[PDB]
């Protein structure tokens, strides 16, 4: 009834009722058998007298097509299309708007209505008598193809056939709309129609029928290149000569379009423009200077040439030497352009070159004088844009070359001064000048600005007082660096800085005491005043106490809290011993209160400030504020955050070093928190060193209840009374060793007690572990030759049921020998040969000795260790060979000049074991961080890596492993050997059925392969090469062996699926070409079936194999423009049809 | 007894890696069958004892091995035992087919199939006393791999598979998926704990020594490596747990540092770092909101700062204002598209920021109104369209137009300036006008475009009438001067009637002729002439040389008067020209400022005389320049008209709503008015209240008796 | 001496049926309307502008507004009334 009342009111002869009925009908449509009424009512209101009702009717067509039967959409579209050709302009326009609205609301990717629209649009465009209908139809078709180009793939030839003849019509608007429509068509067209259009364009260009049409065709080619890009690359070899020929025609408008086409080609198809950059650059350089009416509308060609040069420079890194050879002088010489826009374009091109430059640097340094001479003339001009560009170039040039402008400061400063104090200058120009001055001052020696300080100070001081606050902030930023330059604290400067101190202080203090200015100026003023006090605070008079009181006042505000803390830190640590004592008493409690403000940066800053203030001003320390700061530490010493804990421990160490009388107050929560942190499994790096230093400092003080024995018992109580992590034992042992070396007079008793504890048979395994680790740590730095039974006890502890105690005994034997090398190392060397029963542990001890000994102290025994290791290389028991190989490799690092060639010598002559031994020992000299051995390895590793060709089975595997380690850790030493090692690596991926052996027992089959390890290592090397260096190997030989791998063993199958998934992202173009060959092994693996006489393990294994295979399949499927493939589409259809594959596909979803 | 010896001898050969003939296999099968023919418990115990003894004396070899040695031993022995157990199960199919099936149904407790018996014996004999060593060695090898070493992954995979298979229930005897009790309770928990510890140490150590930018690359590489490990040599069930744990420990604990670094990366443009941050934080659930808020605040601040730096010059320079807005919008739109993958939330943040600083900024504060931005946009459009890249800048302007709250000001100003551009033929191109009309059709409604097209219709009608008037002159006496006219509808144009004027006698002929012609062709129509918009060209013959000068009709009237006398009084020039005080004063000042009329304050006592002698550099000189205060007065008038139109529109909307809904409340009426008028401007509540009050006084709607704050329509 | 060479004039046309007066009320189009001049100055008296239609007919705003309450046709025409100026 409501819908009937609405339709009754929609013909009420009153505009208000019609408007309201249409409005609430539209609101409601946000019924069956009555849609035929509402549709006709809306299409009739489309011709109403009032405009508001027409607008409402047009907006109501949107939500109507989504709530009506598909049949009535056809009649709506038909009525709109037939009204678009009517004889009334208002109906035509309103119908065009309605049709655009209808097209917009249709869901993309619906097909019938698009075909119905196209059938009439083609005829409308084909007409050549009503231009307005042509323009409307072109707009409608552009809107249609913009979002629904995927559909109606069968109408593309007709659309092309109707569009192409319109590029000749007299009116240019038709041509422009046709170009837009053609671009949108090419965006999603087919292969044949694209070729037809390109051939038509080339044929029409070759004919050159009229001057007017040639511009249109060139514009069309440029638009096609912009829209498609990668689909036109295979036609530049024919396109470019035509535009090159047309560039020589004496028409100003034609040249600009050709240069724009060149720019589009350079930007959008980088792969296919490589052979033509040399001629595009030459044309652009020829037409930069084009001006036939001035001798020193022709500026458009110069603008286009500058834009094209900018585009060429911005996207070619490898042509930097050629750029600096040929295009830089022209750009420098064109800085004197008569016109502003062309000058700006030239400037922008040169900035683009400068950013690309980030040897090119040497050539830029050679070119600098010409740049300076050119900019000197441009820095004195009425225009502000030219000066802004000059300052931007100066800033970029200084940012690229730090010290480029050393010899040109005398000619550069007057321009900056002139721009700073000019009444006809904008805020942007002043900010740019100040930024350039700041950058110049930061990146140059202080001695070059000394003659120019007298000229620099007044304009900067005036700029500090500018009403606009941005200029004030920039002026303060410049002033801080000027203060640093005027009096360095790290160099012996002879400059006299007295006269300007008063000016700088006066200009900064007024900004400092403002209380109403913006926050940025507040922080900048605080920083500038801090720098002033730090650098030149000795020459100030009585203003220092007042300034420090202001600093105190700024410490209690949230906006400016961190900045003043950093300023106080800067002031405290200065060679000029400033007196902060009047501030310290009232300032320490506030800084202590900052420690509870749940902000990390504030905590770190206030901890640093407290540390420096305690260190430098200990004479005026008071117990009250020390207690105040000590009251908030315990919450900070925790394993959740380790940096704050390290800062707190450093503060405690400084307090113990400078104020030892206040350590009686750390016997409660602080010490408990420290001890608990000692047992944390996350203790490493700086925190451990800080803890050791704090313990060493605390022992020497002599406070009660904190002696050596008290700390030792508090450290070792939990172990003896009853630790769930192994790192806790190491940390406790390190702390005990630090305590022992702090006070050496009590060392022997503790060492003897530890020896008795490890010797005793009533002690648990936890006690023996800690005792051995503590003995090893103590013996590292303290000589322990006075203990006679130490070696006997340790060697007895070698034979124990537990593995942890055995490892601890080996580590302790290794660590003790470092303290007294001559007394202990011969003993270990003799014991390795004497007792065959215990050699896997003595070799580990020797490894520890080698890894943790001084270079100077291990030189004499190098020959003995080398002889023993090379004697023991040929050993039957594997595992004993790995440790000796590691020992040899780590010994190579000590004196690598002479040991490395001796290692290489065994490759030519030796047994099978020796070659594998040396190749394995090579890999232990490679680390991520740079090492002194790197220059030798880069030259020598070719001899080791040419062992990939070897009759021995194991040596090839060892060489592959070494190559993998080198690729993963330091790829810079294998990149140049890729061209000679890749074929051998690829050869190792073959099956080599000679080594395959099969063993039979009844109807059951078992296979054993002796080449599986080598194939796995080769595929691992390939995976590493993917991430390490993908731009130095062929991407087409790689895929062949990847395809070989997809039918290989289960582990290789998983690895190859992973590599395929990774390669779906990197260089997807190569995968798309090979996609036909890739899916066949995937489909074979996914559809295979196991025998019925098998246990559930094989079924499960095949299940995850299938899941991983179709995960790789989906990864391949996600590649753009890959669904339109024969094998891929067949596989998708088969997966959809087959329930077994569909279920597992849904499983990975 | 004798039978069992043969079975023992044959089976001991099965558990060695030596092939046996199929005949021997069938021979063992036949002896097993013969032993079967309850009494099968003895044979079951015999096999159980043999397996226990074999595992017990095999374990003695691997008790003292360490590190990779125990892994190699376990893997090789497990593979050999697995194959041997499969062969043994193949041999003893009769027993597990009949006797075990009979025992299971009748209610036995410790009877299993041969393969399951072998697995249970392995688990209870060799797996139990070696699992600690095997797991610790596997963890040590994983840690070695994580530090940059190449290891043998086939040792870990075998251990993992052995752990997975040794998890059979042994009591249910029926299952669908794989049981992971041993795998989770012996390996997985320790593996995840070690991973957490390793990464929570490494991330802290790296962040304490390096900036965040390198840490992001480190984290991405670590995540890729972890995917590699879990997909290569681990079970498929730990993938999700490992991914979540690694993502948490590598990203979620450093969100404060990431948020701090986001602002620094925004300050100094670094798009790659922003993209990497977006990629990293996208994995954490609900982790992108803070970034969106920070980006919105940054864009708002950047726009405000960019507008503020222009200063007072932006109040009268539309180009600078619009270019600054366009530069900010283009830069941040490119940043959003490139680094943030065109996400909806970041687009919404950009739109919110743009709408915030376009309407309220420093320029609007100087003008004390938010309507200055549409005025400046319209003036920029007029400058563009007055006398290739035009399409792009028009499109950009139209993008800016989307964020304007009050679009009626823009519409009014654009209509007035288009009327000015049409009445005087100074337009760059008609194609640009058509393009702008189409763009306004797309953005604005349809009434505005029809109102605009009416002017084009009138211009076309006038163009048609001009030539046909020219034809009528040929068949009659001619005119001394070239004459062009433009007749426009009074109600379709914003032009107002001219002031008092006395037509110079040199122009009365054309006036009379055209008045007669128009009265003849059209009846019932009256023409009103605007002499403040009419312009012409004058030629002089009393200077040093012949000049032609183009000037307005007022300037002709006050200049042709000096043909009779060389000197004149401004109090008499008024009577000569019948021009008001202010307009005459301004036009006289304009004429004087050109140095072509020599004698600043003008009074009736002032004397003005024609200046001969000095001339102009060029032959054609234009003296029709606009007055300074005229533009300001026009702007004030067209700003007042907008407010009046707003009041009228609010009244009309209220009247329509009351006609449709007979009885309505107050808040509902306000909401309906706001939602009806939202497309043009946002009204204020006091304005709506005043409109309601003035509508009450006109007897349109009345407040109902009782139920206060409720209105009702009245006819 | 100065001589006129060319002239470009601009004119507007309006219906002459009404002699510069409202058709609904016998009063001038520039002065205050009868129903507002009878009463004293108030909020209503602030706005008494001239309203134009599409048919290019001009009346007082109040006159046409009160005429449109019952009828919906231009008094001097036979077509629907639409506002286009104020
Ligand atoms: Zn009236
Ligand atoms: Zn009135
Ligand atoms: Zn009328």
């Amino acid at each position: 009834y409501h819908i009937s009342n609405l339709l009754e009111k929609m013909t009420s002869s009153d505009k208000d009722f019609r408007f309201m009925a249409t409005n609430d009908l539209m609101t409601e449509l946000q019924d069956d058998d009555s849609e035929r009424k509402v549709v006709k009512m809306i299409l009739k209101l489309l011709e109403d007298k009032n405009g508001e009702v027409q607008n409402l009717a047009v907006k109501c067509l949107g939500p109507l097509v989504s709530k009506v039967k598909e049949y009535q959409v056809e009649t709506i579209v038909d009525t709109l299309c037939t009204n678009m050709l009517s004889d009334k302009e208002q109906l035509r326009d309103i119908s065009s708007i309605g049709l655009k609205t209808v097209i917009g609301e249709l869901p993309p990717a619906a097909a019938n209505v698009c075909k119905k629209i196209t059938g009439r649009l083609t005829s409308a465009i084909a007409k050549q008598e009503d231009v307005s209908v042509q323009l409307e139809a072109l707009d409608i078709m552009a809107d249609m193809l913009s979002r629904q180009g995927g559909l109606l793939v069968n109408f593309h030839p007709s659309i092309l056939t109707c569009l192409l003849p319109q590029l000749t019509s007299p009116r240019l608007a038709v041509r422009k709309r046709t170009i837009i429509a053609l671009g949108h068509l090419v965006m999603s067209c087919g292969n044949i129609v694209f070729v037809d259009l390109i051939e038509h364009l080339l044929s029409e260009l070759s004919k050159n029928d009229s001057m007017s049409t040639t511009r249109t065709y060139i514009q069309c080619i440029a638009a096609i290149s912009r829209q498609a890009g990668h689909r036109i690359g295979e036609y530049l070899e024919k396109i470019i000569p035509l535009v090159v020929k047309f560039c020589n025609v004496d028409d100003d408008e034609l040249r600009e379009y050709c240069i724009q086409a060149f720019e589009s080609f350079v930007r959008r198809c980088p792969k296919e423009v490589y052979p033509h950059v040399s001629t595009i650059i030459n044309i652009c350089l020829k037409y930069l200077t084009y001006d036939p009416n001035y001798n020193y509308m022709s500026w458009k060609v110069r603008r286009a040439a500058a834009k094209c040069l900018d585009a060429v420079v911005s996207t070619r890194h490898e042509m930097l030497p050629e750029f600096y050879k040929t295009v830089s002088p022209a750009l420098i010489s064109r800085f004197k352009e008569r016109e502003e826009n062309v000058k700006a374009d030239v400037f922008h091109a040169y900035l683009s070159l400068l950013k690309q430059t980030r040897t090119p640097l040497t050539m830029l340094q050679s070119q600098v004088p010409n740049i300076v001479k050119a900019l000197h003339k441009q820095m004195k001009e009425k225009s502000v844009k030219t000066r802004q560009c000059c300052f931007n170039m100066l800033t970029e040039l200084v940012n690229v070359l730090p010290g480029a402008l050393t010899q040109h400061i005398p000619v550069l400063v007057p321009g900056i001064i002139f721009s700073l104090n000019d009444k006809s200058s904008s805020s942007n120009l002043k900010i740019d000048a100040l930024s350039c001055l700041y950058v110049i001052l930061c990146n140059h020696s202080p001695q070059v600005f000394h003659p120019h300080v007298q000229a620099l100070v007044p304009p900067v001081v005036a700029c500090v007082g500018d009403p606009f606050y941005k200029i004030t902030s920039e002026a303060l930023l410049v002033t801080q660096q000027l203060v640093k330059v005027i009096r360095p604290l790290d160099q012996p400067s002879s400059f006299d800085a007295t006269p300007y101190i008063k000016d700088l202080f006066t200009c900064t203090i007024k900004r400092l005491k403002a209380a109403d200015i913006d926050q940025e100026v507040k922080e900048r003023a605080i920083s500038c005043m801090g720098q002033i006090i730090c650098n030149l605070g000795d020459n100030l008079g009585s203003d220092l106490p007042n300034t420090l009181q202001i600093f105190l006042e700024r410490l209690k505000n949230e906006i400016t809290r961190l900045t003043t803390v950093k300023a106080l830190t800067l002031i405290a640590g200065s060679p000029l011993k400033i007196d902060l004592r009047p501030v310290l008493g009232e300032g320490v409690p506030i800084l202590a209160s900052f420690l509870r403000k749940n902000q990390r940066a504030l905590k770190l800053g206030t901890l640093s400030a407290l540390d420096i203030l305690i260190k430098n001003y200990s004479d005026s320390l008071t117990a009250a504020m020390i207690d105040a700061v000590l009251d908030e530490l315990p919450p900070l010493i925790s394993e959740s955050d380790m940096h704050v804990s390290q800062m707190a421990i450093s503060f405690l160490t400084t307090l113990a070093k400078v104020y030892p009388s206040s350590l009686s107050k750390i016997s409660g929560s602080i010490l408990n928190e420290l001890i608990g942190l000692v047992r944390s499994p996350l203790l490493q790096g700086g925190a451990l060193s800080a803890m050791l230093d704090f313990f060493q400092a605390l022992v020497v003080t002599g406070t009660n209840n904190l002696g050596y024995m008290d700390l030792l018992r508090m450290l070792t109580g939990p172990v003896y009374s009853q630790l769930t992590h192994k790192q806790s034992y190491y940390s406790i042992a390190k702390c005990v060793a630090a305590l022992t070396r702090a006070c050496p007079k009590e060392g022997p008793a503790v060492v003897g007690q530890f020896i008795q504890d490890v010797k005793n048979s009533r002690s648990t395994d936890s006690i023996r572990l800690l005792a051995l680790l503590s003995l090893g740590e103590v013996g590292h730095h303290i000589d322990l030759s006075g203990q006679l039974e130490l070696k006997s006890v340790i060697l007895e502890a070698f034979s124990s049921p537990s593995e942890e105690v055995k490892s601890a005994a080996s580590y302790a034997l290794g660590s003790i020998s470092v303290g007294n090398l001559p007394e202990y190392l011969p003993f270990v060397l003799q014991e390795i040969t004497s007792q065959p029963k215990r050699q896997y542990l003595l070799l580990h001890s020797l490894k520890e000795i080698i890894s943790s000994a001084s270079v100077v102290g291990l030189k004499p025994y190098v020959e003995n260790i080398w002889a023993l290791l090379l004697k023991h290389c040929e050993c039957a028991e594997e595992g004993t060979r790995n440790v000796v190989v590691e020992c040899l490799g780590k010994l190579t690092l000590i004196d690598p000049e002479t040991l490395l060639p001796r290692l290489k010598g065994y490759l030519i002559s030796g047994s099978s074991y020796a070659r594998s031994s040396v190749v394995t020992a090579v890999k232990f000299t490679i680390s991520d961080h740079p090492q002194p051995i790197d220059p030798l390895l880069k030259n020598c590793i070719g001899d080791f890596l040419k062992t990939l060709e070897d009759p021995d089975l194991n040596v090839r595997r060892v060489a592959l492993v070494t190559f993998n380690s080198a690729a993963h850790n330091k790829p810079s030493l294998i990149r140049d050997l890729l061209d000679t090692v890749l074929p051998h690596l690829y050869n190792e991926t073959k099956v080599r059925k000679e080594l395959i052996r099969e063993v039979e027992m009844g109807p059951f089959k078992h296979t054993v392969d002796d080449g599986l390890d080598i194939r796995k290592a080769a595929f691992e090397c390939m995976y590493t090469l993917l991430d390490s260096c993908l731009d130095r190997l062929d991407i087409f030989e790689f895929l062949n062996h990847v395809e070989d791998g997809l039918k290989d063993h289960y582990d290789i199958k998983m690895l190859t699926f992973l590599m395929l998934v990774r390669l779906s992202t990197l260089c997807p173009s190569a995968v798309l070409q090979r996609l036909d060959r890739l899916v066949e092994p995937l489909r074979a693996t996914c559809t295979t079936k196991v025998k019925a006489n098998s246990v559930k393990q094989e079924f499960e294994k095949q299940d995850e194999l299938k899941r991983s295979a179709m995960r790789a399949v989906a990864a391949l499927l996600t590649i753009p423009e890959a669904e339109k493939s024969p094998l891929m589409s067949e596989f998708q259809s088969q997966i959809s049809s087959n329930p077994e594959l569909a279920a597992i596909f849904e499983s990975i979803q | 007894d004798q039978i069992w010896d043969d079975l023992r001898a044959g089976i001991q050969q099965v558990y060695t890696r030596q092939s046996m003939a199929k005949s021997r296999y069938m021979e063992l099968y036949t002896h097993v069958y013969n032993y079967c023919t309850f009494v099968g418990l003895e044979l079951y115990k015999r096999l159980k004892e043999f397996l226990k003894n074999y595992l017990t004396n095999l374990l003695k070899d691997g008790e003292d091995l360490m590190d990779e040695s125990v892994l190699k031993f376990y893997t090789q022995q497990w593979e050999d035992y697995r194959f041997s157990s499969k062969v043994l199960n193949g041999i003893c199919a009769y027993l597990n087919r009949h006797w075990v099936r009979r025992e299971c149904d009748e209610g036995r407790k410790g009877i299993y199939e041969i393969y399951s018996l072998a697995l249970v014996t392995w688990r209870d004999c060799l797996f139990r006393p070696l699992n600690k060593q095997v797991t610790n060695a596997v963890l040590k090898l994983i840690e070695k791999e994580r530090n940059g070493e190449t290891i043998n992954t086939r040792l870990i995979s075998g251990v993992v598979q052995s752990y997975v298979e040794l998890g059979l229930n042994e009591d249910d005897a029926f299952a669908k998926g794989p049981t992971l009790t041993v795998y989770k309770e012996s390996f997985e928990s320790q593996f995840l704990a070690d991973t957490e510890r390793f990464y929570t140490r490494e991330s802290t150590e790296f962040l304490q020594q390096n900036p965040v930018t390198e840490y992001m690359k480190k984290a991405e590489a670590r995540l890729l490596e972890e995917q590699r490990r879990v997909q290569v040599y681990l079970h498929e069930s730990t993938q999700d747990e490992l991914a979540r744990k690694c993502e948490q420990v590598l990203i979620e604990k450093h969100l404060e540092i990431f948020h701090t670094e986001f602002q620094n990366l925004l300050d100094a443009d670094k798009n790659e770092d922003l993209g990497r941050m977006y990629n990293l934080v996208s994995r954490i659930q609900d982790g992108l909101g803070e970034l969106k808020k920070l980006l919105e605040t940054h864009i708002h601040n950047q726009g405000l700062a960019a507008i503020e730096k222009c200063g007072e010059a932006a109040l009268n320079d539309p180009k600078m204002y619009v270019q600054t807005v366009l530069d900010v919008h283009k830069k941040y739109n490119a940043l959003v598209m490139s680094a943030f993958n065109n996400d909806a939330g970041f687009v919404a943040a950009l739109d919110k920021a743009c709408g915030r600083f376009i309407n309220n900024n420093a320029v609007t504060k100087m003008a004390q109104s938010s309507s200055k931005s549409p005025e400046l946009l319209a003036r920029y459009c007029d400058s563009l369209l007055k006398k290739a890249e035009l399409e792009d800048t028009l499109n950009q302007v139209m993008v800016v137009f989307k964020y304007i709250e009050d679009k009626d000001v823009f519409q009014k100003f654009y209509a007035k300036m288009l009327a000015k551009r049409l009445v005087h033929q100074n337009s760059a191109s008609d194609d640009a006008e058509a393009s702008m009309i189409s763009k306004l059709k797309q953005a604005c409604g349809f009434e505005y475009t029809s109102k605009l097209q009416r002017m084009f219709q009138d211009i076309g009608v006038s163009k048609d009438l001009n030539e046909q008037f020219k034809k009528h002159l040929t068949n009659s006496e001619p005119l001394d001067l070239d004459f062009s006219i433009q007749v426009l509808s009074s109600g379709s144009w914003p032009f107002q009637q001219s002031c008092t004027f006395a037509l110079p006698s040199e122009l009365e002929r054309s006036y009379q002729r055209f008045t007669a012609f128009y009265a003849s062709r059209h009846s019932g129509r009256k023409l009103t002439w605007l002499y403040q918009l009419s312009k012409g060209e004058l030629v002089t013959n009393c200077f040093k040389n012949r000049y032609t000068l183009q000037a307005s009709t007022f300037q002709m009237a006050i200049l042709l008067q000096y043909n009779t006398e060389d000197a004149y009084t401004v109090q008499q020039l008024t009577d000569s020209t019948q021009i008001k005080m202010d307009i005459l004063a301004q036009v006289l000042q304009i004429l004087l400022k050109s140095k072509l009329l020599v004698l600043v304050e003008l009074k009736p006592d002032t004397l003005i005389k024609l200046y001969l002698g000095y001339k102009n550099k060029k032959l054609r000189v234009n003296i029709n320049v606009p007055m300074k205060t005229e533009q300001k007065q026009e702007q004030e008038t067209t700003h007042k008209n907008i407010e009046e139109d707003r009041k009228l529109l609010i009244q009309a909307a209220i009247v329509r709503i009351m006609k449709m809904r007979k009885v309505l409340k107050h808040q509902q009426l306000l909401g309906e008015v706001l939602t009806q008028l939202s497309s043009r401007f946002k009204p204020r509540v006091p304005v709506i209240k005043k409109c309601i009050d003035i509508l009450i006084e006109k007897e349109y709607l009345e407040r109902v008796d009782g139920e206060k704050d409720t209105y009702s329509y009245l006819a | 001496r100065f001589e006129v060479k060319k002239w470009n004039a601009v004119a507007l046309w309006a219906w002459d049926i009404v002699v510069d007066n409202c058709a609904i009320c016998r009063n001038h189009i520039m002065d205050l309307c009868i129903e507002c001049q009878a009463n004293q100055a108030s909020a209503t008296s602030e706005e008494c502008t001239v309203a134009w239609g599409v048919c290019n007919h001009a009346f007082h705003f109040h006159c046409i507004s009160r005429w449109l309450k019952t009828r919906q046709v231009c008094p001097l025409d036979n077509r629907e009334w639409e506002f286009q100026k104020y």
